[PDB]
Order: C-alpha cells, then structure tokens, then sequence
C-alpha cells in the first residue's frame, strides 16, 4: 500500500518567496506609469473602516482590575484590542487575530497574559508566579530581546519575570524555572522542546502567542508547524489544555490558519484588514526593467535619490538597505548627490536649535562615518556600530533633529521608531545560506514598512518599494492581502519526523500520520490538492488524505532509515530510536549531514581531518566559492595554522580557512566573504557539538577530547594555546598579550603571590586583579580511591574538591565538567559521565562511584580526567595506578543443577510433614530436589544459593524437619535481614507449622523483656540480626541462647550491605558458640547465588559437599532482562521522560499480565500512576489495565481514604507506599494477587514487604535523593535484586519479564552484576565499635591478642585473605594479615578509651567502663554514648535533654528527600523550643522538630509520621541510655528530667 | 629547513604515519645469538611511530626490567620522550638523564629514535650520542643497553636493535666530529641483539612535567643542560598545537572589527 513520493520536487524551491496566487488584484486607485527604465505603481493609503454603531475605543477603567495594572499611561486603547478584548481576557478559547503589522498585537497578547496572570492573583498577595508560565513566539532574535524589556517594564508591577530564552541547555532550563513569560523565537522553542529541557514545566505552560504567524510562509514555517502541531497532539493527547492565540499578518488562508491552529471560525477567528492599520500608507512601488545590473544599481541610487528629494523639506525618511557598510555607503552616497544638487540644506535649513544640537552630539560623537553625517541631515544605524552611538541616533531621530536614517532590518525589527516615510532600497540580499543574491522575506519587509507613518505625529505612512519589474509583483500580493500562507513542511518532512520519534510522540506509522493530520501542511494539501502536487483524484479517493499521509510518512522514514537515524520496518512500520537521530533531533543537524558524519567520522581523525569534515557538512550544500573572494582566500590559507589538505578552489576549503580564520580573529574585507565567515561559524557551533556528542558516544578519547576543545575554542574565540586569560572578557588584551609572550604554563601563576605575578608580567598596577582572576579561573583537585571488586571490576571513589572562588557573575549558577575514565593508550573512554557543581554545593568535596572493568591483560594505569564543559584548558588529569592491584582470585564454578527426576512429595519422610506440601505443588522445583539430599538427609552446616524465588524457604523447612526428627523440642531461629520480610516468613511458618504441625512459632521484637520468654517457649524463633544481636550479647548469661540447635539465616547475601556487620557478628558469635558448647548448633544459609561462596561456607562450617552455589540462570522460572538507558542527566527529567517508556513497555512485554513498577520515591508513585493512566487514555484503549469491571471495585474502593488512588484503581491502576495504611496496602495487594487490577506501581522502600509476584517488573531510575549529602544515590544491589526477583510468578508465567530504564551511566554496571551471581563483601571494620565494646563487657575479649582471636572468627577475616586490597591490604602474607588485624583493633580500642567507653592497663588489657556497658546493654553507638555523657551536665533540663537526645548517632539515617526543607522551616516556628542556628538538612534538628511535633501531636505529612515513628522507635531507649548514664554520674534533677 | 610550507607539507604527511603501524619488519640477521633478548610492547611502539616525523628525527629513553627466572630476556617496560630538538641525522637530547620514582624499579636499557631512511649500519652520530651519555651516566652499563633504529622504509617501519662494544665505546667517549664520516669508525664497533615484539604485556610512556617534548619550533628554547620533571602521561603529537605555537599565537587582535560585519541573527541560540 505505501508509495515512495519525490519529497524535494513537492517541496517549493522559492520557499518564503514562493508564489500561490497566480494572480495580484490591487485596489481602485492603483494607477502605474512607465516613468523610465522603471514602472511606478501607486496604491493609496486605505480609508479606515468607520467605527460600528456599538464599537468604541473603551477605556483601560473598563477591563477587569488585574488587568488594569498592564496598562500603564494607557488611557483608551486601540480599534483592534477594543474590538477582541473580551476575547483576549475573558476567555481561554484559542484566538486567531488578524490584524497589520504595527497595530498593537503586542497589546492583544499582554491582553492575554493578564487573563493568565489574573488567573493567579494570590488575594492577600500580588501574584502566584510560581504557578504559571506564558511562552510568547516571536520570530526574531532582536525582535525578542526588545519584547523582552518592553513587557517588563509593563509588567514589573506584579513581579512577573519576563525573559528571553538563550544560553546553554542547562541555563535555559534554569531560566525557565526562574521566570514567567518566556519570549523566544520558534527555533529556539523548537530545540529546547526536541533536548526536552523544559518538560518539567510544560504542564505549568498555560498559554502560548504565536506572533506574526505569517511566518508560516517561510522557510522557517516548518518550525512553527512542528511547535503547532506537537502542541495541539499533547493538548488532544495528556488534555492538559494550553491556549493558542495567532496574531497574524491580514493575508489570506486565514480560514485554514485558524483550522490549523485549532481555532473556532465564530468565536476565535477575526479580520481586520489592511484598511485598520492605524496609521494608512500610500505605497508606492518602483520596477526597474533593464536587464544589466549595473544600470539597475545606478538607477537604484538615482530613485532613492529622486525620493529622498521628495520628502526632502517635508517628513522623515528612513531608508533601507541590506549590509552594514552599504548603510553608510548609501548615506554618504545620498548626501554626496544632494550637495552636488545643491540639495543639502533642505534637510537641515536654519533650524538653529536642531542644528546645533546634531553638531554638538557629532563633535562629541566617537564613531567617525557617523560624525561625517550627523552635522547634516543625514545619519546611519546599524548593530555593527557602538551601542550608545546606536542609541544616540535614536534619540535624535525621536527628537526629529535627524532627516534620513539609512538602516538595516535590525532597527526596524528591534527598535520601535516609525518615521513618516520608508524607503526600501532594492530589497536584495546575500543569503549564504541560499548561497547567492536572494530577495528579502515577507517577514521582514512586513516589520520594514510597519514603521512607515509614526501613529503619535504622521498623519499618513508613505512607503516607497524599489525593487526590480519581475519581482515587484511578489511584493504587491504580500502587501494588498493577496500572500496566501502555504505549508513548506515538505522541505524538512523528515526532520521533523525524527524530532517527533526521538521525543516518543509517533512510535509507528499510524502515530505519525496522526500527527501529519494536525500539521499545517495537512489542511493546505486537504483544501488544494493541486498546488501540492495531489490531484483531486487522490483526494476523492482518499477525502481525508489518510493514504497520502502515509505514503509522505513511507517516504520520510525511508530517508530517515537510509541515513540511519532511525530503525524502520517495512513490515509492522515501527520507529525505533537511534542514537544518531537522538543528537541529531537534539542539535537540528540535517539527515544528508549526520549520514556524511557517520560515514566519515573514525577514531584515528587528526585536527586536520576533522576540519574537513565539519567543511563537508550538507548545511553549506549551498555556499559555492566565488573567484572574486579567491586572492583573499588565498591569503588567509597562508596565515591559518592548520594545513588544508584541499584545494582553496573547493567550497570545503573554502569553509575550512573561513573557520580557521574566524577563529584566529582576522578581519576580512570581502562582504560576501564576511557573510559566509558569519553562517558558517554560526551553524559550526551546533555542528561541531554534534559531532562531539556522536564521537563521545562511540567512546574515542584522542577525538572526543578534539572535538570538545575545538566546540569551546569557537565559543571563545581563541586558540587553546592562548593565555587561558582571555575568557575573562573583562582583561585588558595588552595585558593578557604580554602574558602570552611571557610563555610558561598557565599553573605556573597558581602557587605565587598577587605581587609576584605582577612582577613576572612587570605590570605591578594590575597584579591584584591578575590575581583576583587567576584565582577565579576554575579548578578541581580529585582524590582517588579504588577497591577490587571482582576479578573483571574495580570500584573507584572519586572525591571533587573545588579550589577557586566562586562568583555569580562569571560563573554562575553552575559549573559543568565532565569525568572520562579512559584505557593505557588514552584511545577508548571506559566511562564518561557528567558533572554538575552548583554554586550551592561549591567548597565541599563531592564523591562520584562507579564501576569500570578491567581486562585480561592488566595495563599499568587508567587515567581519569575532569575537563570542563565550557572553559579552555580547564583540564585535571589523575592517573590511577595498578602497580600494586591485587585482583581476587577467580570464583569457582556453580553447582550444575544436576538433572535429577522431579523429586516426589512422597520423598519426604512424616505424613504430618507432607500434609502441608501435598495441596501446594506434587513435585518440588529442581533446586530443591537437588538439595533436599543434604539439607534433610545431612547433617552438616549447609548453604543454598539459588536465585530470589527459588524456594530457598522450603530447604529451610526440610532442615525444620529432620532437627523435629532428631527430636521434636528442638530450636530453630530464622534470622531475616528485613523486619518487613521476618513478618512475612513469620505469617507463613505460623499458617505452616504451628496450625498443621502444632509447632510454636515466636516472632521477636525490639523488647528483650519479651523476647527472651518467647525463645524460651516458642520452637521456631522469628528474629532481625539486632533484635537477636541484643539478646546474643549476653549469650553466655543467656542459655536460651546457648541450647540451640538449628540457626536458619535467611538471605546472609545481605551481609554486605548497611546493617550486615550485625548479622555477620551474631551470626559468627553463633559458630563459636558452637564450637566451645560440646553441641554443633547446625547452620542452614540461604542466599542469592554467591560468587564466592566458597569462603561463607568454609566460615559457616560447611563443606565443599554441602555448598549449592547455583547461576542466576538456574531460577525454575526463565527471566528475560531488558536495560533501557536514558542519558538524561538531570534527574527530573529523566524521571518525566521514562513515563511514556512504561506504557510503551507495557504494551509491548506483557499487554494481558500482571505489572509492578517501583518508584524511587513516596511521591513519584501517584504522578507515575497517573501519567501511565493519561497515556492509556490518549490512546484508545482506556480503562485496559482494569482486568475486571467496576462492579466488583466498589467493596473494595470504598475501604481507601485516597481518593486519588480510589480513581486509578477504578481505571485500573494501583498505588502502595509508605505513607498509606497496611489495610489500604493489603487490600491493593489482594486487588493485585486476584487479578483485578493489572498495573500496581510501587515505592522503592517497599521492595522487601510485599506479598505479591508479578508477570512483569518495571524498576524506575535506581536512585533516590540523600538529601544529607544533597545527592541521587544508586539503588543498593540488594534491593534491586530483590525487585527482579518479585517477577517471579511460578505456575501462571512461563517466563517472568523485567525492564530497568536506568541512566546509561548505571546501564554497563546493572548488566554486569544482574546476570552473574553476587560477590558479597564485609563491611564490619567500621562499624566495629558497637560489637567489639559489647564483647568487651561479656569478658568474650580480655587482652588484645584475645581481640585478634576474635577477630579470627568473623567472616571478615577470611575475606582479608582472598580480597586484601578491598580493607587497604597490601599483601595476603601472614606478617600483612596480622599487621593490618593489630592495627584495625588498636585503632578501635584507642578509640573507644577516648570514648572512655573501655579502660587499657599495660596497652595489652581491656576492662570495661560504665559507658560501654551501658552502651552494650541498651544497645546504644558508643559515639552516641560518648556524646551524651559530655553533653549532659548536672544542670540540663528536658528542653536541652531533648536536644541531646536530637544529637544521638542513632538518628544519622533519618531520610532527607527534596522538598523537605521548606516545611520542616515552617514546623520549627510552632514547635514550645526554638532551635539554634537550625540548619533542615541535619537529621539532628529534623529529629528534634519530629520529637517536639510528636509530643505536641500536631498534624504531620504522612512522609514525616513515617520517619516520626521510626525516630520514636529508639527515642525510648536513648530517653532510657540518658537515665541510666545520669544514675551512673550521680544527678538526681538530669535522671528526673530524663 | 624552508620552514614556509615545507613544515604544511610534512605535517599533511605525518597525518598518515597510523598507516605504517601495520606494516614492520624486524631484522633478524647477524645477530650473534649470545647476548641478551629484548621484547618491545607493541601499543608503546605504534605510539612512538604515530607521533613521530617522517624528517626530523625523534628519539626515547627506555626502561626495563627481566622477567621472573628468565634474567637472559628483558622486557621493555616504559619509554620516556625528554625536551628534545632533532635534524634528519641526529638528536639533540639534553645532558640530564631521566629521574622519577617509577623509573626507580626498572633499569635503563638504552633508547629508541627513528630514522628518515634505512641504511645498513649504525651511524657514527648515534654511536657517539651513546658512548658520550653512557660516559657521563654510570648507571648505562654497556652490556644491557642498545640502540633501537625504527627506518621508515616505503609503506613500512623496519626495527633493528644494536649493541655498542668497548672499542665503539672508547671511539664514540674520544670523538669529537659530528661530520656524516669521522675517523676511526669501523663496522667492529657495534654489533646485532635480538629484539622482538610482544602482544602479551603493556608498557606505558613518561613525558615532561611542566612542558612538552618536541622543541624542533622552539628550538632557542632548548639547552643541552636544561633541566627536566617528569610526569605520568601519554605524549602528544610531533605537529600538536602546544608544539608549534608561533603558527598558532603570532596573529593579531581584533580592533574596531565586526563593524561592517554581516547581519544574521543566530535564531537558535
């Protein structure tokens, strides 16, 4: 069915100047004339319509207050904003105004800004700006700036911060954050909307004014079609409606502007014509016929002339031309011809006062063309000349001393002076980018004319336009309503295809026709086929075009996959992203010149290829080198440094010395050549980021390092090897000269004194700011440290210390580097990444963790670089060594799951044993057939490793059962690493055994009261490593703890993790128990698949027998893993753009099957939940989650209090977190397991209590905020293991599916340790104190060697013999274990005597003291202990008790997320104690205010309450610590307070 | 040297000099099969060809060590590029020999320079070079080190390792002519050693600290005697622009510029 179209024959090649209307009707009195050489036509100035019966200027008293404000100086307003100001106030519905250029359309906007604005109007305050923004498109750069300064002067009344849109990504994101009113032109919009810097707002987008949108003509067309249409789709699509107004030029297509701007015909569609301009223009017109150009130019000068002369005694005159010299050119030409005319004074009679005023201003005047004019009539104006030379023309044209402006565009577009009468001289343009003389664009001879008549003084507008006889009659259409507005979509079809692919807008064909629909182009090829190259045949055929939709969509998918922006099937017509198209949508390169990029960019280009192929780009297709520019092209090949290869004959090398000489700052004479050096550096600053971007992809170090110097050197203006001090714009250039010629390396300045660097320069008068400026060039100092992980992965610290002086006002908010880990040769980049440095975070070390593999051929070094992203020869280099790495020795294999028979119930021994496994599963799973041979028919220690859901638990219940065998009173302890997963297994074993077998099963909690009477009496013992800790710390008191026999210890893979030290201690405490208690007390393990298993079971006491390490391969259920990476660095946005990623992912694995999607955070879950829901919705396939009907959801619906999660799951959506209730957490859960509700999205924190398996398993951007560190931090491997193994569901699912989208930084490490099984480290050498003093007390450690001893018996001393270099080990030799062991514990002593926590006699004894007793017997941080015995005097009282207790180490993991400061500020201003110098990001002074909100029960969040229970968790036995230290001090007032 | 294009036309050439690194040559002939093995890395040695010149002559310090229980072989282990100046015949090294705390653990095994052309014999220049270093350094012992001569022979870079014995040591200490044929060089003077390559280990490279190494443009710059710290790193290009910044810094400035400019209004930024 697709057919291929022939895209660039249906484009229009004259593009902005193509023609639609064959034909030009012109007014009644339009006479012509054939004067001479030339045909003057006339067309008068159009009588105003009369005012209506009912229609009035009403006053600025009459429109809504809030509105009023906008209006200053304003008494009644114009006939257009009078007519449409209801619309443009009282309503949101979508406008398209029509109206002439200089009418007041900027006014009719401001209209709508204020309906916005009123919309917020915070009553006790002025305005909510932080509610809103207004993106106002206007097409010109200057035109822009000049809105920017116009509406904030009209709008500073209500604080609302107007600003043009410019700068880096990352600055126009923070000025979008910073500000309301958003002036930019299309492209820019454009851009930010394709890099997706803004989508963190577009929701507070309320409102969008497409100015001037005649543009939709010109070759800048398709960009307002793309920002229209992508609009439109996500207003049709999320429903979040955003209101269109089109102020346009009075020309026709209107009808269908306003269809394509969706625009109601009745309502929102007016026109008024050329006959409503405010101030009439007769507009005349001037043809020139001759045929040799140089006859058409000297009568060119002669009728500009001619009309300077007839307004000469009469009115102002403000003449166009094209180039900055030709301004005074034809200034002083003019001039010159009137004075040879005897023609001069007219302009200047005795005007005394005018006169002398010019001829002060030009004797005071600095600019010298400018001067030789000025004491004449005479003036020029154009941005090439001084900013206040510019403004003094200005001024003096405003004080009509000045008789004839000569200027370019740039005046009449950014500067509002209308003089009486205009002049357009030619209208012919050198437009490189075209490559050769074009004529000027409707745009800007529209803005040219509209300063024709001046509305305060000008009474009629006279536009004289002398252009040539073929062209005169484009002009006349577009200036007598007759430029019907045409769709060149045609030209860049393809690019804006990719835009929308890469954004995720249109996945497959059907989606992008969808969108085609919407496009401009669509409605003008609907309603004229032929002009589009369709016939009426096709449009008959297909009425609404669907068929030739998507053959342009075959077409421009077809390109796009010949140059490899995008993976297209012909089969389905699905899109599939590519990176290529990723940066090309991003920088709007061309598919021709991405395409030419990858075909020749290779890692072994030197600088000199790398000229050439930026010279190759198709963006100068166009520009063809001219002989008349070759001798000077000659010269600057000569003086430009790098060598051409070409030939100075080519385009190439044309381009190449142009760059070369723009970089260099030469000064050219040729002002074509000049046009050419401005494009082309112009368009090589995205050009040559692209390229960048592309080559640090592929991972080249040599040319991404190029490439980046040379993006910068651009920007700079200025070669890397000059003196690093130009970039400071603000030095003198003699001074950073004689610095240049004084050649030594810039560090060298670093290390002297402000005095001694001006010396070493001789300039003494600026060696303090020299100083000053060497000191705030920036500069990082990195400290590496690196620890083994594996034999193929390192992981490396890497902490950024700032070492220069922050300053707003050349640096900025932030400060942009990036990080590259590259090989020996410095030729791959092993690991590049971002890095931003906030002013916020500036004078404090940062910490950068990552993971990058090491090769079978061990290189001496890597090297680690920290080059900034903006600044030249900002460059740190570290070189990390590998001269005394010692890798761990490679980890054995798996235990081969033996395939053995599926192992049958009958197996088992006890019919009462069996009655509990019978119903449930007539076989067990492979794994445990293979074990169940060593777990209920041996003895010894044993460990299992199989991977999360492969029913670890049921050995475990195999050991259970032969200890009852051996004998029925026996005791097992199940030791859990998570509380929320002990209460599961404890639900499980109680419905399991203690209902079926009769067998007592306790869980333990944090009560040691209670919890040694349930080990006493219960049989199997439910317990955390602390709450068993606590109890084990006194073992030897303790027989309960001792006449054990069985200890399950479930998931000691968690040893490495936060809190594993304990379950480590206890767990070896258990095994020495063991040995001294004549009685083994037989250890069961289970874990994820280990790696090194093999020394856990050597720790444990098991044998090479009884270790079952199996492959993450060997679940009963296949996994199928899919790693999405998003290079997205900043963090919000990462997590908006995944949103459509889930749904699209949904779709695609699992459409029927159950889905769980965990979310970083507490909040992240709704705005996940109802973003999925709004996508399913867009498409129309609504309510598809909700697997049931709603009439079974109201039992249950009516049990929730949110009423937001009350609308998911009635759609078909839930939500759990922390902050709802466990009986809305269960019923969700009981949704979820039954199959009503499909999709269930889910906290991070929740990934361990959850009594659900899932089909599908969805992980989103595994990091969460530490606002301790205001820092994203990873997802522990732990936990994330833990998420994919949820998507276990063994009988429903065949497979079990499970997508990460993770930032492409984490990508390469999640694909590393997902697949492989796990290594497990120790980390007890830090958190050592705590157990060591416990010990201490129990007598368990007497003398030092004693301590050694002990230490013998950790599992972290057999990891110092296989992975030294992890604990700062520097050999596996006996001397290097036992040195390192004394030091460790000497440390740990030395420490703890301080604490005065222990007393050491003769260096070699420990005793106890009374804090390390108290410590170890409420189970406090020696540091916390230490901190409250000096804190805590015999005159503190409860409200300084409390922040004692505030200060207690035990509160260091109170979480602090964004948007937690704020109102904690708020809570710290009610709570009965006032806070000292309180600083919200300290969990402290949190605590404190959650422990003063707790007492005074005051409302709280719900993610407060949650860390306010967890704080009053241990709050009762720091209170208890407190009483008894002060018992122990002797303070009877303190221990009462207490 | 002309020093106006013909510097234009060897940098056009040397950006080809990755294309021989795929094409050497070892010359295994008479080599006196008693002496020592040498094997040199070949990442290190296709950097050294890349950032060479195909005219002026560049030239390293080599440092090595032996193998475990194989004292007869030595492994190349690191190459050090030191402020330098060569003519197409000869290197103008300086008097200082490296130094830095790496180095420490290898022992200097002679040094590595290129050659424009292949010719069958050891120059007298190179021999001098080595007697004269080896005289003013003790630690040069005469019998571990050698010279490496890397010839850019027609789409190839062919290798070949020499020895100097004591009659080429005692000429090379008592000569003084840096003519192409001095007095009293006879072919007695050097002999071959066994080189070849290896892809089983890395060796890495040590450039100037607080400069670059190729001075042939800054060659005022450059004494003899100058003094040098070294530093962890990879060496830059013969034709680098920190290596020739006269091309790149004698320009001039801007002044009363982009008056007459163009008009175009970068819309996108």
């Amino acid at each position: 069915p697709r057919q291929v179209l022939d895209l660039e024959d249906l484009v229009f090649t004259q593009g902005s100047h193509f023609m639609a209307n064959k034909r030009c009707q012109l007014p009644d009195g339009s006479f012509r004339r054939q004067r001479k050489g030339y045909e003057e036509v006339h067309v008068p100035a159009l009588k105003p319509k009369p005012f209506g019966s009912e229609e009035q200027l009403l006053p600025v008293e009459k429109l809504p207050k809030y509105a009023q404000a906008g209006f200053e100086g304003f008494k009644t307003l114009n006939r257009i904003q009078s007519k449409l100001y209801r619309a443009a106030l009282e309503t949101d519905e979508n406008l398209l105004l029509c109206a002439p250029t200089g009418a007041g359309k900027t006014n009719v906007a401001l209209m709508c800004m204020l309906r916005e604005i009123g919309k917020h109007i915070n009553m006790d305050g002025t305005i909510n700006v932080d509610d809103f923004k207004i993106i106002y498109i206007a097409p010109m750069r200057s035109l822009v700036q000049e809105m920017v300064g116009s509406f904030g002067k009209r709008l500073a009344t209500y604080g609302i911060t107007v600003a043009e849109l410019t700068g880096d990504h990352q600055l126009c994101k923070e000025e979008i954050s910073a500000t309301q009113i958003i002036v930019c032109t299309p492209e820019k919009w454009d851009i930010i909307t394709r890099k997706g810097g803004e989508r963190t707002y577009t929701q507070l987008v309320r409102l969008i004014i497409l100015d001037e949108i005649h543009l939709l003509h010109d070759d800048r067309g398709p960009v307002l079609e793309a920002l229209v249409a992508r609009a439109i789709r996500n207003i049709e699509m999320t429903q979040e409606d955003v209101r269109l107004i089109g102020l346009s030029a009075t020309l026709p297509n209107y009808e269908d502007v306003a269809t394509f701007l969706r625009v109601d015909p009745a309502k929102g569609l007016f026109y008024f014509d050329n006959s409503f301009r405010p101030v009439p223009l007769e507009q005349t017109y001037v043809g020139i016929t001759e045929k040799k150009a140089i006859k058409r130019f000297q009568i060119m000068n002669e009728i500009v002339y001619e009309k300077i002369m007839e307004h000469a005694g009469k009115n102002q005159v403000l003449v166009f031309v094209h180039s900055r010299k030709e301004t005074g050119k034809t200034a002083r030409a003019i001039r010159d011809m009137c004075l040879e005319k005897d023609t001069l004074g007219l302009f200047l009679r005795e005007g005394s006062a005018s006169t002398e005023v010019l001829r002060t201003e030009a004797e005071q005047c600095k600019n010298l063309e400018l001067k030789d004019l000025l004491p004449y009539g005479f003036a020029i104006h154009h941005a090439g000349m001084t900013r206040v030379d510019r403004t003094l023309v200005e001024d003096l044209f405003a004080d009509k001393h000045i008789q004839v402006l000569v200027s370019t565009a740039t005046l009449a577009w950014g500067v509002n002076l209308p003089a009486h009468t205009v002049i357009i001289k030619g209208t012919q343009v050198y437009s490189p980018e075209k490559g050769r003389w074009t004529e000027l664009g409707a745009l800007d001879i529209l803005q040219m004319l509209g300063r024709a008549g001046r509305p305060q003084y000008d009474t009629k507008g006279e536009g004289i336009l002398i252009t040539s006889h073929g062209e005169l009659q484009y002009y006349l259409s577009l200036l007598n309503q007759q430029l019907p507005i045409e769709s060149q979509m045609v030209s860049k079809l393809p690019d804006m295809l990719n835009a929308e692919i890469v954004l995720g807008n249109v996945q497959n064909a059907k989606d992008a026709v969808n969108w085609l629909g919407y496009a401009y182009l669509y409605i003008r090829m609907l309603r004229s086929p032929t002009l589009y190259g369709i016939s009426h045949d096709d449009l008959k055929g297909d009425p609404l075009l669907d068929q030739r939709r998507l053959d342009l969509v075959h077409t421009a998918a077809l390109m796009l996959d010949k140059n490899n922006l995008v993976k297209y099937d012909k089969k389905t017509g699905n899109f599939q992203v590519t990176e290529l198209g990723r940066i090309a949508s991003h920088y709007y390169i061309t598919n021709d010149t991405v395409q030419t990029y990858n075909q020749l960019l290779k890692p072994t280009l030197s600088e000199i290829e790398l000229f050439r192929v930026f010279s190759l780009s198709s963006e100068f297709k166009n520009i063809t080198v001219r002989e008349e520019e070759k001798l000077e092209l000659q010269k600057l090949l000569e003086r430009v440094p790098i060598p051409v290869k070409e030939s100075i004959e080519e385009p190439s090398a044309k381009i190449n010395v142009l760059l070369q000489a723009f970089i260099s700052q030469l000064k050219l004479e040729g002002f074509a050549l000049m046009a050419d050096m401005v494009y082309v550096t112009q368009s090589a600053g995205r050009l040559m980021r692209a390229i960048f971007e592309i080559v640090l992809n592929r991972g080249w170090a040599q040319l991404t390092d190029k490439t980046l110097n040379l993006c910068k050197m651009i920007d700079k203006r200025m070669w890397q090897s000059m003196c690093p001090l130009r970039q400071f714009r603000k030095l003198p250039e003699e001074v950073v000269k004689k610095i240049e010629k004084k050649n030594f390396p810039f560090e060298r300045l670093y290390d002297l004194n402000h005095n001694e660097i001006g010396e070493l320069i001789r300039m003494p008068k600026m060696g303090k700011t020299i100083h000053k400026y060497v000191h705030l060039f920036p500069k990082l100092e990195l400290s590496v440290h690196l620890q083994p992980i594996t034999r193929s992965t390192l992981k490396v610290e890497l902490t950024i210390t700032p070492d220069f002086q922050w300053d707003e006002k050349v640096h900025g908010s932030s400060e942009a580097f990036w990080i590259l880990v590259e090989d020996v040769d410095s030729e791959v980049i092993l690991h590049h990444e971002y890095f931003l440095l906030k002013a916020k975070y500036a004078q404090d070390e940062h910490l950068i963790t990552f993971f990058v593999p090491v090769f079978e051929p061990l290189p001496p070094q890597y090297f680690i670089r920290v080059v900034s992203d903006r600044w030249l020869s900002c460059e740190t280099q570290l070189p990390v060594s590998f001269r005394h790495l010692i890798l761990p020795e490679k980890y054995p294999p798996p235990t081969e799951l033996l395939d053995l028979q599926p192992l049958p119930v009958s197996a088992l021994r006890n019919s009462a044993f069996e009655s509990l496994y019978q119903d449930k599963f007539p076989f067990f799973n492979p794994i445990q057939t293979q074990v169940f041979n060593t777990v209920y028919n041996s003895d010894d220690n044993v460990f299992v490793g199989a991977p999360t859901g492969s029913g670890k638990t049921i050995c475990a219940e195999f050991a259970i059962l032969r200890m009852l065998l051996q004998s029925s009173e026996g005791r097992c302890v199940y030791i859990t690493p998570m509380e929320a997963l002990a209460e599961q297994v404890y639900m499980d074993w109680y419905e399991k055994f203690q209902d079926r077998l009769n067998k007592k099963v306790v869980l333990l909690t944090g009560e040691t009261s209670t919890d040694l009477k349930l080990l006493g009496k219960g049989n199997i013992i439910i317990s955390t490593p602390e709450k068993w800790d606590i109890l084990s710390r006194r073992w030897k008191q303790r027989k309960n703890v001792q006449n054990i026999n069985l200890f399950v210890v479930d998931e000691v893979h968690l040893i490495g993790g936060e809190n594993g030290p304990v379950l480590e201690v206890i767990c070896s405490r258990m095994r020495y128990i063991s040995s001294q208690i004549e009685r083994p007390i037989r250890i069961v393990a289970l874990s994820s698949s280990l790696s090194n298993a093999k020394d856990v079971a050597h720790w444990l006491g098991c044998s090479a027998t009884s270790t079952f390490n199996f492959h993450p391969n060997v679940r009963p259920v296949p996994l199928e893993l899919h790693i999405q990476g998003f290079n997205i660095s900043h963090t919000q946005t990462r997590l908006l753009s995944m949103a459509k990623p889930v749904y699209h992912a949904i779709t695609k694995h699992s459409p029927k099957k159950p889905v769980i999607v965990f979310v970083p955070s507490r909040k992240q879950t709704r705005l996940t939940a109802i973003d999925i829901l709004t996508t399913c919705a867009a498409d129309i396939q609504r309510q598809r989650f909700l697997h049931c009907t709603e009439k079974d959801l109201i039992p249950y619906l009516e049990k929730l209090s949110d009423s937001t999660l009350k609308e998911t799951l009635l759609n078909g959506v839930g939500y759990l977190h922390e902050g709802l209730s466990p009986m809305e957490r269960r019923l969700v859960e009981q949704l979820f397991s039954s199959g009503a509700i499909q999709v269930v999205v889910a906290s991070r924190s929740l990934c361990w209590g959850m009594n659900v398996a899932a089909h599908l398993v969805i992980i989103m951007d595994t990091q969460y905020y530490n606002g301790k560190i205001h820092a994203y931090v990873d997802y522990p491997i732990y936990d994330v293991l833990q998420m994919v193994g949820h998507a276990n569901r063994p009988l429903q699912d065949d497979e079990g599916r499970c997508v990460i989208m993770c930032q492409g930084s984490k990508k390469d490490f999640f694909k590393k340790f997902l697949y492989e099984p796990l290594p497990v480290e120790s980390h007890l050498d830090h958190c050592m104190h705590d157990h060591f003093n416990a010990e201490i007390v129990t007598k368990t450690i007497e003398n030092k060697q004693d301590a050694v001893d002990y230490l013998t018996w950790t599992f972290l001393y057999r990891r110092m013999t296989q992975n030294p270099n992890y604990y700062n080990l520097q050999g596996i030799s006996h001397r290097h274990l036992s040195d390192h062991l004394s030091e460790l514990v000497e440390q740990t002593l030395s420490d703890l005597e301080q604490s005065k926590c222990i007393s050491i006699e003769d260096e070699m004894d420990v005793a106890p003291l009374n804090l390390g007793m108290i410590a170890a017997y409420y189970y406090i941080n020696y540091t916390t202990i230490e901190l409250f015995s000096m804190s805590l005097n015999a005159k503190t009282k409860v409200r300084g008790l409390i922040e004692i207790i505030s200060n207690a180490a035990e509160y260091e993991n109170i979480p602090i997320r964004h948007h937690e400061d704020n109102l904690l500020r708020q809570l710290a201003q009610k709570v009965p104690h006032k806070l000292n110098n309180p600083k919200f990001n300290d969990p402290h002074v949190k605590t404190n205010l959650l422990l003063q909100a707790h007492l005074s029960r005051m409302q709280l969040s719900a993610e407060l309450q949650s860390d306010t229970e967890e704080i009053l968790s241990k709050a009762i036995r720091l209170i208890q610590a407190c009483v008894d230290v002060l018992s122990s001090n002797g303070w009877l007032s303190p221990a009462l307070a207490a | 040297f002309s020093s106006k294009t013909e510097w234009r036309v060897r940098a056009i050439s040397a950006a080809n000099l990755h294309l021989r690194t795929n094409h050497i040559y070892v010359s295994s002939d008479d080599i006196k099969e008693t002496g020592y093995t040498y094997i040199l890395p070949k990442n290190v040695l296709k950097k050294f060809i890349c950032i060479s010149d195909l005219r002026a002559q560049i030239a390293g310090y080599l440092y090595g060590v032996s193998p475990p229980d194989n004292p007869q072989v030595k492994e190349i282990r690191c190459i050090v590029m030191v402020p330098q100046w060569g003519t197409h015949q000869t290197v103008h090294l300086p008097g200082q020999l490296p130094q830095h705390e790496y180095l420490k653990e290898m022992e200097p095994l002679g040094w590595i320079h290129t050659q424009p052309n292949e010719s069958p014999q050891l120059s007298p220049q190179d021999v001098t070079t080595h007697a004269k270093i080896m005289a003013d350094n003790p630690s040069w012992d005469g019998e571990k080190t050698i010279i490496i001569t890397c010839s850019f022979t027609p789409g190839s870079c062919t290798l070949t390792a020499y020895k100097l014995t004591p009659s080429g040591y005692e000429w090379g200490r008592q000569n003084t002519d840096k003519g192409n044929n001095p007095k009293g060089y006879l072919p007695s003077h050097y002999e071959r050693v066994q080189m070849l390559l290896s892809d089983r280990f890395l060796g890495f490279f040590m450039v100037p600290a607080q400069s670059s190494w190729n001075y042939n443009f800054m060659g005022v710059r450059h004494d003899p005697n100058m003094k040098y710290e070294l530093q962890l790193a990879n060496p830059k290009e013969f034709y680098h622009e920190v290596h020739r910044p006269s091309h790149f810094l004698n320009f001039a400035l801007l002044q009363e510029g982009e008056v007459y400019s163009a008009d175009r209004e970068d819309l996108y930024a």
